[PDB]
RNA sequence: UAUACCUCUGCU
RNA sequence: AGUAGUAACAAGAGGG
């Protein structure tokens, strides 16, 4: 090493290696390239910790803060609105469970509220219950030497994921999530006065987001999110031994500003000795619904639901009677899970920044404030859906909306599927605007790079609807190209 | 209508709305049970990518060691680690010809650092494995530990209190056969009650052979990396020992410096400066063109940088960059490389099986994977397990080529760096050439020429060269264009860097230190982002918002005058009635929220001051609080944050009760090492006492050799005399001081 | 007292547990069992605060809280328990502990705090005293550069700082170094005297002393002033697409003022002089120019720099450009001018002396008690000094004095010894002086000979003090209203050129303090990046308007003073050969039908404002000075300056979007391009049939009608044939 | 063997 | 059952 010096080495051994090490540009050309290959299997469930689109309430009215109140109460209060209850009886089946346990629980749930007084309330642990919240399932341990030779002793399923295939409603699901409603969801605390221009022009520009978002149904699934999973991580914390009840409730203000409690449903938390972050806690989720599961039964295969009601509903012209169900489930959680659901807000600042940059990178050019234009000349300019007739252009109110539902789906359906898709499938979009700029753009493995992109998308609702949008969006600009 | 939110890229450009590409509002993936698998995967891979190279056993560790270096060069575009010394001292020789002079600045650097450092800058940092404990453990622990066994056999050089004289004792220590070790077990005795079994733990020496302690010393934990984005796959990441720490620290310390003065390492600088190196590679690339030249930026990526980067190549670097230097300096550097080509790799937890029919788990210790029956096992498993059987040394699996990933750094970006200064006109000579910027597996490279072919040859050029110093470009991941638009480390250049806010999102919330820090990071949080990340106003005015909505919930401190019902609101309320001035209380005593665009660089308090109760802020600010615990000025207003790696993050706050620290982890109770608690307990209480003798030891660690009693005792007299002579002192109580201050020193 | 200290190490020091390690453990691995911990960092804090917020009892806090504050309140809330924690003599606690201390606890004097946390309310004392104005919207250029953190840094290195902070807070346990200066001893006295008697934790006085003392930087992207008053607010100051005008309260800094103004007035200059008058459109931008919220005339009036912008907008304001005095003569510069540069040298006993060095020719005239002199002094050269007086005495002490003056080697090179001299220590150019005064023995031995040729009336003299006709030391020779034209040139009563705008430099860095022209000459926004943006967006804006300037009346367009700003951006020679190669350029367009290239027409129109020239020279770039480094234009297709992009359907220039054109121009094109060469018509790609490729420099032996093929630029090869007729 | 309890632990 | 996803959780350890 001290006696070295280069005479023209590296030359040499480039004279002597080999010409099929190389790195042969292949350029990039959206109009050659193919579709994504999307798998095929039987098609993906429904796995939302609660119900989106298909969720009902039994509301309330009630001046209380948007935290405040004791939630049973609130639940009981809400319970009695509803007149036209019924016997339970279950009408789309869970086809691997022991759909008595579900009946058996929901009346023991539901007589156990009639039953109860003060602000906890903890159910008593019958099998039935036990069953659905999995009370001890776990195999007990034991020291290697003492079960060497058991015949079919083996390690963990250590397998990949079945693969599934991208049924519709997640897109019904997203257009949902992507529209106004009629309450106002999100409530935000108090800040310091403005002073500095800057901060007014921040508050007016504010409002306007304020008022597109709060209505949007994401931020309704947002508190759901948030309320479910700060209940379920405090009581998971506090109860480690007891099965206790948490009401799905929210608070909401109608268009008059008129303050409203909302229940949706009960949760029954199983046992919580949670000490790594990934360890679960066990829960039944039980929600009420007008929508009949068996016109969509692929969408429920976790779920057993039961028919426990009827109520009158009006239409444009006509008027008719409709039956209530439940939907009734075991699902699990952990406190990773659930703390990141806690800050799902977070999605409401994903939203607003691409929004907001938006509007300043066009204030910049017209060298002028252009928020009031952007909402309020109304002017339809944003491609944001497909339909029939072709791309469909919105408003920024529409863009925010959209773009909150995408971050809040992200965080609903958070999966490694997602996050490596998300991760390659971002290269191709480059790839194709680097050629939309006519930059130029070579690959050296592409098929590798499809390969990389396409081991991603196993089961995930989410991120088959992703690779689909990706399609349509090649597709897309496939044909306004060639 | 069905809405796709991606039919926006028609419209926006891909990087003025990658936002929508960043799903990072959501948990992240986190691996469950061991990461033997995922080790073995890199142990096996690792020596798959080596497998022409030649094999060879350890006389002192009889491990089986595979040399790819200098070995048969590759025939394909695969993932190879076949470098090659003279085609990396060609270049490490090019840097040092290319920068007059780097190395001797560098090295004299290093040289006054290796000469004044204490053995108290390796308390610092991250974890380490414990060879004394076969765990991970706190680098002050894990040291003290290694020191107190060093100090039990006959190793007190380090006694001295210099990083040289430790350093020393650890090549020492490998010729004692015989290395004596304190092994803690949990014994039962019998208890009566006014009679129960009763646990209680003893302690145990044990003797470890030269076989032992060699390979317990060239040991480098694993682990599964949690908490991963971007990546479908879970990886396995490496944790380094006791032993090679100190060595390690030196040769990154001049790797460090190398770097510091390179216009195409990215390290150790920040994203604003990497940003400007970028820009500076790019202004010159163009200023120096004709214009008749082409311009191509790769966004680049290598596959497996740590699987192909050998420690004999790091040997090459180390002694080509120190040649000329003292063979003391060129010897204590080359040790790492040396000690890292002689690496064995820990195989974690092991496996958990499960019995269907029994109902019943077991546990299995990964030192059983040489004696076990494979009939448990699946196939891809069994099938790592034979693989794995043929390296695999007690208990351990040798590892000699490659690397993995946190165990080494930065001069694997050196040897980047280099194969970037060759393409210098200069020095190439050709109708192309290059320039770029690279940091560890990521880099930028922008080619210059005449024509696409012309470009092409120095595409390829480029990627043998690599090639042939162990450095493989992903053809999956990696792409080029024209100069205008790329990538880099998240960063989108666009004729311009872009934003990337959703990135940073994850920092957007309670931190969890504490009421006081949380509220100054949050803001923090939000102001640097404004400046960094294009977070404009209306958006930043919303994460004051809703960051005021977590914090006052997370920490159940809700404004006074809310009706809400938690374990405080009542004790809030007392206070809220109690307090005249409200906006001067703070938010997490219920007070309002004073923050906006304008007061976010304010601390809470600093900014509520004028308004407070003078009362309330007495009790507030009162410095004989028992919430606090008093801190050391190199460690007070600092939290740990992860972007890279981990890093320590500063912040501004005044030591209020609510500057206080959450209850310890008690698991620790229930285990063997249930003594370390004492042993902290009584350790600190020295200090404690040492601490009112030498108040300036909590500023500037003090600098002596001599027993901690005998420091405290010549000072007693001294203070206590000159509170007397020059001062306001009885003789009785000087007499008296000085009667137990000899008193104490009877007792041995 | 110092009693309970050895009570309680007494109470220790019988336990032999710790007798052991008080005995053992040395000070130098005290620090290591200090950090022994079985506790790690924790991974994740966020979650982990979450969780145990949810607990009964999750803060720590010392045991002494028992005696301190109840185990109940008064709503029956557990505050303390007895439950001890891992690893300490610590007891768990209720939040609601911290609660009741809030309310009800003991109570402190606290009032002096701000002075340990100065740093902090300095911020607030900035902001609270700050000033607003209006919101501005435009394309916001930021340059990412390091800057400073930490305002009101009295600026000492680190160990400097520690001395200083050890010597007021931990008085007797001192180590053991000298207190370097003033700057130490002064900050020393003043925070002990500030800092005297406050009740609160020394460990927050060493951190926050810490913090305040050193320099601290960070890499930030800036628009606009870049002083760390103005880093301090970045936030509030720039958005993306967006300036809130702010000035924070108390007062401006020299350096930065002086720094600045140079900055202005260059920028003033260097725009003037494109402009017709350039001395009525100066005045007006030195009239309503204003610098961090002040008049530029009244700190020009009441400023004392030398610069040549400077000091032309000083001679157009009638303000007297700046005479002096030195080792008790009077000096008046005549003639030139000098740049400064500060610099550390060594004196010939090889003390290092800091001195601010004077690069530059200038003419003095020098005078004072009995002895005057008329000065030629190059950079660390006397060239020649023509001295005379009433005694050889107060001559040759005049000699002295110059011979310092000249910061000459020479001079340097004679000092033996050390400079002690005096209890103001004096600057090194006094030093020097009062040295030579005292001992010239040396430096007229070393000062060195001419022979010279003899003059009636000169006369030399020698080192030993001798008059001689034909021989002299070097340089030296015994011997017994200012205005400004039109065109901004500074000429003395004789009629004789002190300063030219054509020798005033580039504006290098950038700005520390804001300036704020208020000038329809000048664009709203500072700098140069602007400068292109906005004379790009203006065309875009009124393109309709002038695409039909361009074909009735174009010669009228090519003189709209909209266009003068981007002129300076331009290098002085260029601007002529560039409009009128431009010009022609248009010209072929119109001349050729068919070709059209509204895009080419907007990107070049900008540089045809100037008087053109005749010549027929090739450009297949335009160079642009912008921050120090030239931009080149490519005059053929896109570049780094102007990028049209039509995914977007927007003009890029230097990453900025400037607007988008009329979705008319997208759909646009024609095989034969015009306006890239002169007399070239471009034919589409390149046919190997007219023989091996030409370059652009090899364009003037071709037939009139003549195809060839040419690299044209970007690697890209095209067919050119040069056209009949002659624009 | 089964059922009841009781103790410690929730990143170690 | 359910969570989950390349391996775990579905409490662990002790009074044996
Ligand atoms: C060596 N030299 C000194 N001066 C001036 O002589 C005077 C006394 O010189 P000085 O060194 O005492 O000045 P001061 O302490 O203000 O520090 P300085 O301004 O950085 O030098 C000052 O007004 C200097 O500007 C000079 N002025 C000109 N024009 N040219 C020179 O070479 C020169
Ligand atoms: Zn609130």
């Amino acid at each position: 090493v001290s006696s070295f010096k280069a005479n023209g080495n590296i030359e040499a051994k480039l004279g002597a290696m080999s010409e099929k090490v190389n790195a042969q540009i292949e350029s990039f050309d959206p109009r050659t390239i193919r579709e994504l290959e999307l798998p095929e299997g039987k098609f993906c469930t429904q796995r939302s910790k609660f119900l989106l689109m298909d969720a009902m309430k039994l509301s309330v009215l009630n001046p209380a803060h948007e935290g405040e109140g004791i939630p049973m109460k609130d639940a009981k209060a809400c319970l009695d609105t509803f007149w036209g209850w019924k016997k339970a009886t279950i009408i789309k089946k869970h086809e691997k469970g022991v759909n008595t346990n579900y009946l058996m629980i929901w009346e023991q749930l539901l007589e156990s509220i009639k039953e109860m007084e003060g602000k906890f309330l903890n159910l008593k642990k019958t099998n039935h219950l036990k069953w659905g919240l999995g009370e001890g399932q776990a195999p007990e341990k034991m020291d290697f030497e003492d079960c060497k030779e058991v015949p079919d002793l083996f390690q963990y399923k250590s397998e990949p994921p079945e693969k599934r295939k991208l049924a519709s409603w997640i897109q019904s699901e997203f257009n949902k999530a992507s529209e106004l409603t009629n309450s106002n969801w999100i409530e935000f605390d108090e800040l310091g006065n403005d002073v500095a221009p800057i901060e007014h022009i921040a508050s007016r520009r504010r409002n306007f987001f304020t008022a597109e978002v709060s209505q949007c149904r994401a931020s309704e699934y947002i508190m759901k999110a948030v309320y479910i999973n700060t209940a379920l991580l405090n009581s998971s914390c506090t109860a480690m031994e007891e099965y206790q009840v948490i009401p799905i409730i929210t608070k909401c203000r109608d268009t008059s500003g008129q303050r409203r409690t909302n229940l949706y449903g009960f949760i029954i938390k199983g046992r919580s000795h949670l000490r790594n972050d990934t360890d679960v806690v066990n829960f039944i989720s039980l929600e009420f619904s007008l929508t009949d599961p068996r016109n969509e039964i692929h969408k429920w295969e976790k779920y057993c639901v039961l028919e426990i009601g009827d109520m009158e509903i009006r239409t444009s012209i006509s008027t008719i009677m409709k039956p209530v169900y439940l939907y009734v489930r075991t699902n699990g959680t952990s406190k990773i899970k659930m703390k990141w659901g806690m800050e799902m807000r977070r999605c409401l600042l994903q939203s607003l920044q691409q929004v907001e940059s938006m509007i300043e990178a066009e204030s910049a050019v017209k060298e002028k404030d252009m928020t009031e234009p952007f909402f309020r000349n109304r002017e339809n300019d944003w491609p944001i859906g497909e339909s029939p007739q072709g791309i469909e252009k919105g408003t920024i109110g529409k863009v925010c909306r959209v773009l909150l539902a995408k971050s809040v789906f992200n965080s609903i359906y958070a999966s490694a599927q997602l996050e490596g898709f998300s991760a390659e499938s971002r290269k191709l979009l480059l790839l194709i605007q680097a050629f939309r700029d006519n930059l130029d753009p070579g690959t050296f493995d592409l098929k590798g790079l499809y390969e990389a992109i396409e081991e991603c998308i196993i089961n995930d609702p989410w991120v088959l609807l992703n690779a689909s949008w990706f399609n349509s969006f090649l597709k897309a600009v496939q044909l306004s190209m060639g | 209508m069905d809405v796709n939110p991606m039919l926006i890229f028609l419209k926006v450009p891909v990087q003025n709305a990658i936002s929508t590409t960043f799903p990072y509002t959501g948990d992240p993936p986190y691996s469950h049970g061991t990461g033997t698998g995922y080790t073995m995967d890199t142990v096996i891979r690792t020596h798959d990518y080596s497998s022409r190279g030649i094999w060879k056993t350890n006389s002192e560790t009889g491990a089986q060691q595979l040399n790819p270096i200098d070995g048969p060069l590759p025939e394909d575009n695969e993932p190879s680690g076949y470098a090659q010394t003279d085609c990396v001292l060609e270049l490490i020789e090019g840097l040092d010809r290319s920068h007059p002079g780097l190395f001797e600045t560098a090295c004299q650097e290093t040289i006054d650092a290796i000469q004044q450092t204490r053995v108290d800058k390796l308390t610092q940092g991250r974890q380490t494995y414990d060879w004394t404990l076969n765990r991970n453990q706190p680098a002050a622990t894990a040291l003290a530990n290694t020191i107190e066994v060093f100090r039990k056999n006959g190793y007190k050089l380090n006694e001295s209190g210099r990083l040289i004289d430790f350093l020393k004792d650890v090549l020492l220590s490998f010729e004692n056969d015989s290395m004596e070790v304190t092994t803690h077990f949990q014994k039962k005795k019998r208890i009566r009650d006014n009679m129960i079994t009763q646990r209680t733990i003893g302690k145990k020496r044990v003797k470890l052979t030269k076989k032992n302690y060699l390979i317990r010393a060239l040991t480098l934990n694993t682990m599964t990396k949690d908490a991963e984005r971007g990546k479908l796959k879970r990886r396995a990441i490496a944790t380094p020992g006791m032993q090679i720490r100190g060595f390690v620290y030196f040769v990154e310390l001049l790797a460090r410096n190398i770097c510091e003065r390179l216009e195409q390492s990215g390290l150790p600088v920040g994203g604003n400066e990497k940003k400007a190196k970028l820009a500076n590679v790019i202004k010159k690339m163009m200023a120096k063109s004709t214009d008749e030249e082409l311009s191509y930026t790769i966004t680049g990526d290598n596959t497996k940088w740590n699987e192909n980067q050998n420690p004999r190549i790091f040997l090459a670097m180390v002694l080509r960059i120190t040649a000329g230097q003292p063979e003391w300096f060129r010897d204590l550097l080359a040790v790492a490389p040396i000690m890292f080509s002689n690496k064995v790799a820990r195989l974690g937890r092991g496996y958990m099986f499960e019995s269907k029919s029994m109902h019943l788990r077991t546990q299995i210790s990964a030192e059983n994977l040489s004696d076990i029956n494979l009939r448990y096992f699946n196939e891809d498993t069994k099938k790592k397990i034979e693989k794995i059987r043929h390296l695999m040394v007690e208990g351990t699996a040798s590892l000699s080529p490659g690397m993995m990933m946190g165990m080494f750094n930065m001069l694997s970006t050196v040897l980047g760096v280099s194969v970037l200064n060759l393409g210098q006109r200069e020095i190439l000579k050709r109708t192309y050439w290059w320039d770029g910027l690279q940091s560890s597996d990521d880099f930028a490279l922008i080619i210059n020429g005449h024509f696409k072919e012309d470009i092409q040859q120095g595409v390829n050029h480029f990627y043998r060269t690599c090639k042939l110093v162990g450095i493989n470009m992903s053809q999956k991941k990696s792409y080029i264009n024209k100069t205008g638009t790329f990538e880099f480390t998240s960063f989108f250049y666009r004729y311009g860097f872009v934003a990337n806010f959703s990135m940073e999102l994850p920092s957007f919330g309670v931190a969890g230190n504490n009421e006081s820090a949380d509220m100054s990071i949050g803001t923090t949080v939000i102001k640097t982002n404004m400046i960094n990340n294009d977070l404009g106003p209306a958006t930043a005015q919303m994460a004051i918002q809703l960051f005021i909505k977590d914090y006052r919930y997370t920490y159940r401190c809700h404004r006074g005058d809310t009706n809400l019902e938690t374990r405080r609101t009542k004790s809030i309320k007392r206070l809220w009635t109690e307090t005249i001035s409200k906006a001067g209380l703070l938010v997490a005593d219920g007070g309002p929220n004073p923050y906006n665009l304008r007061n976010l660089h304010i601390p809470e308090v600093c900014l509520k001051w004028s308004l407070m109760d003078p009362d309330y802020r007495g009790r507030l600010c009162n410095p004989n609080n028992p919430f606090v615990h008093h801190m050391e000025v190199e460690s007070t207003n600092l939290a740990v944050v992860m972007p890279g790696p981990a890093k320590s993050l500063e912040y501004d706050a005044v030591a209020t009760t609510h500057s206080w620290t959450p209850k310890r982890n008690r698991s620790i109770l229930n285990t063997n090492q249930r003594g370390i608690l004492e042993d902290e307990r009584i350790y600190q209480k020295c200090c404690q006492v040492f601490e009112k003798f030498f108040p300036s030891s909590t500023y500037r660690r003090p600098i002596g050799m001599a027993s901690m009693l005998d420091a405290m005792l010549s000072r007693a007299r001294i203070d206590a005399r000159i509170d007397l002579e020059s001062g306001r002192i009885s003789s009785q109580d000087f007499s008296e001081i000085t009667n137990t201050c000899k008193a104490i020193e009877a007792l041995k | 007292s110092g009693m309970e200290r050895i009570k309680e190490l007494m109470e220790m020091v019988k336990n032999s547990r710790m007798r052991e390690i008080l005995t053992t453990t040395s000070v130098d691995h005290m620090a290591v069992i200090k950090k022994y911990t079985s506790g790690r960092q924790e991974k994740n804090p966020a979650l982990r605060m979450k969780w145990m917020m949810a607990m009964k009892y999750p803060i720590s806090a010392s045991s002494r809280i028992r005696e301190m504050i109840p185990e109940k309140d008064e709503d029956g809330n557990t505050l303390w328990t007895n439950t001890k924690d891992a690893g300490s003599n610590r007891v768990l606690v209720s939040p609601n502990a911290v609660t009741w201390w809030n309310r009800a606890g003991p109570v402190s004097d606290v009032v002096h705090y701000p002075r340990v946390y100065k740093m902090y309310f300095d911020r607030l004392e900035r902001l609270t005293h700050g000033t607003f104005g209006p919101v501005k919207f435009y394309n916001q250029v930021k340059v990412r550069k390091r800057v400073d953190i930490n305002p009101g840094h009295k600026d000492l290195t680190s160990r400097e700082a520690q001395e200083v902070i050890m010597e007021v807070v931990f008085p007797n346990e001192v180590g053991a170094r000298t207190l370097s200066s003033d700057a130490q001893l002064t900050i020393t006295k003043e925070k002990k005297e500030e800092l005297k008697n406050c009740k609160i934790s020394p460990i927050m006085v060493a951190y926050m002393l810490e913090r305040e003392l050193v320099r601290r930087t960070r890499f930030l992207p800036i628009a606009g002033a870049t002083s760390s008053t103005y880093v301090e607010v970045l936030h509030l100051t720039q958005g993306t697409c967006w300036e809130q005008q702010y000035t924070p309260g108390g007062e401006a800094e020299n350096d930065d003022l002086d720094q600045t103004l140079i900055i202005a007035s260059r920028n003033i200059v260097r725009r003037s002089i494109v402009a017709i008058d350039p001395l009525a459109s100066l005045l007006s931008m030195c009239h309503t120019t204003s610098i961090s919220s002040e008049p530029l005339v009244e700190i020009l009036r009441s400023n004392p720099t030398d610069e040549q912008a400077v000091n032309i907008c000083k001679a157009a304001l009638g303000i007297r450009i700046n005479s002096f005095s030195f080792g008790g003569y009077n000096f008046k510069r005549v003639k030139g001018s000098s740049q400064r540069t500060e610099k550390a040298v060594l004196t010939g006993n090889l003390q290092t002396l800091t001195m601010t060095i004077f690069e530059g020719y200038e003419e003095f005239n020098v005078s004072g008690k009995r002895a005057s002199a008329v000065l030629k002094k190059g950079a660390q050269r006397l060239i020649q000094a023509i001295i005379g007086g009433r005694t050889l005495e107060d001559i040759l002490n005049l000699m002295i004095t110059l011979m310092v003056f000249s910061q000459e080697e020479k001079m340097l090179k004679a000092v033996r010894g050390d400079l002690n001299f005096v209890n103001q220590r004096l600057n090194p150019m006094y030093q020097l002086l009062r040295h030579f005064q005292k001992d010239s023995s040396t430096l007229l031995k070393n000062w060195g000979t001419e022979e010279i040729d003899p003059i009636m009336g000169i006369a030399g003299i020698m080192p030993d003090g001798t008059i001689n006709k034909t021989q002299t030391l070097m340089g030296v020779r015994l011997s017994q209203r200012v205005n400004i034209d039109k065109y901004l040139r500074v000429r003395n009563e004789k009629g004789e050129l002190l300063i030219s705008p054509e020798e005033v430099s580039e504006a290098q860095g950038q700005e520390k303090l804001p300036i704020n022209y208020n000038s329809s000459l000048m664009w709203e926004v500072n700098g140069p990046e602007s400068i292109l943006t906005n004379t790009y967006h203006w065309i875009i804006k009124n393109w309709e308007l002038l695409k039909t300037q361009w074909m009735t009346d174009p010669t009228v367009l090519y003189n709209r003073i909209e266009f003068e700003p981007f002129q300076t951006l331009i290098p002085k020679g260029n601007r002529a050969i560039y409009s009128g190669f431009t010009r022609t350029l248009f010209q072929q367009m119109r001349d050729v039908e068919g070709t059209f290239d509204s895009i080419q027409i907007i990107k070049l129109l900008p540089f045809s404002a100037h008087p053109p020239s005749l010549g027929r020279t090739q450009f297949s770039s335009f160079t642009l000075n912008i921050r120090g480094a030239p931009l080149r234009l490519l005059i053929r297709g896109n570049s780094q300056v102007f990028n049209y992009n039509q995914m977007e359907n927007v003009i890029i220039v230097l990453g900025k979007s400037v607007g988008s054109p009329e979705r008319s121009i997208l759909t646009e094109s024609s095989s034969i391009e015009s306006a890239v060469l002169r007399g070239f018509l471009i034919l589409g790609k390149a046919n190997s049939k007219y023989g091996p490729v030409l370059t652009i420099g090899e364009l003037d032996k071709l037939g009139r009608g003549e195809k060839a093929n040419v690299l044209i630029g970007q690697g890209d090869t095209v067919l050119v044939m040069k056209r009949k007729r002659d624009s």
